[PDB]
């Protein structure tokens, strides 16, 4: 949801989606900003969680 | 009257890996009751006895 900020400090974060294709806009404090990249299949197919 | 009994756990099955499935293996001395059931919409349920 959040983490701590800085007057020049990076972050990385998680996230998921439903489709390979990560084009999509994010919003942090008010801002936002864009964020496009390719995202592949996994090897492993099966699991319940 | 009621009361709490023991029963066996058997052996737990070994799992594989399979596209869009499963394939599993099954090992017992004594029939076993096994069943599954899908998640969603259709329920599409099973029931088998596992002899060995």
């Amino acid at each position: 949801a959040t983490t701590h900020v800085t007057a020049t400090g990076s972050i990385t974060l998680h996230f998921s989606t439903s489709s390979p294709q990560a084009n999509f806009i994010v919003s942090l404090c008010g801002k936002k900003t864009t964020c496009n990249a390719e995202c592949k299949p996994p090897a492993d197919h099966i699991i319940g969680e | 009257t009621p009361t709490v009994c023991p029963v066996p756990l058997a052996h737990t099955p070994t799992v594989t890996k399979w596209f869009k499935g499963i394939t599993l293996h099954l090992t017992a001395t004594r029939p076993t009751l096994l069943t599954t059931r899908k998640l969603g919409l259709r329920a599409d349920a099973t029931a088998e006895w596992i002899t060995g």
